[PDB]
């Protein structure tokens, strides 16, 4: 149980939640900050 | 991106400043001629 | 072009211009901790 629990955590790092890509560096290095704001909002809510 | 003699230059999904540092798989240039400001009519997901 | 593992973890890469297999390892981290007797006894301190 314990192991399986945190395994799902790790798999949660590859889910979009609605952004344009699950990896943060892509959003940081492809969008101007006023829209990176929106994308990072979505990702942060999901992971929280 | 700084030769602003064009009429409309709008990038979707990419911020113009951060274009100098990305290795794309491929690009497609699609060209045509249309009268009036039908640039607004041709919008992703929009109608017209 | 490149390899990975369980999560979105680029665990290797094939390098352009040399065609070699480079492993990627995370840079070290880990939370510090401070061990101290009471300030009313001494201000000495050790760090783990
Ligand atoms: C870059 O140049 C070197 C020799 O100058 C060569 O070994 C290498 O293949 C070249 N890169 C590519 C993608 O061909």
């Amino acid at each position: 149980q314990n192991a399986q629990a945190l395994n799902t955590l790790v798999k949660q790092l590859s889910s979009n939640f609605g952004a344009i890509s699950s990896v943060l560096n892509d959003i940081l290095s492809r969008l101007d900050p006023p829209e990176a704001e929106v994308q990072i909002d979505r990702l942060i809510t999901g992971r929280l | 991106y700084n030769s602003a003699s064009f009429s409309t230059f709008k990038c979707y999904g990419v911020s113009p400043t951060k274009l100098n540092d990305l290795c794309f798989t491929n690009v497609y240039a699609d060209s045509f001629v249309i009268r009036g400001d039908e640039v607004r009519q041709i919008a992703p997901g929009q109608t017209g | 072009q490149f390899g990975r593992d369980i999560a979105d973890t680029t665990d290797a890469v094939r390098d352009p211009q040399t065609l070699e297999i480079l492993d990627i390892t995370p840079c070290s981290f880990g939370g510090v901790s401070v061990i101290t007797p009471g300030t009313n006894t001494s201000n000495q301190v050790a760090v783990l």
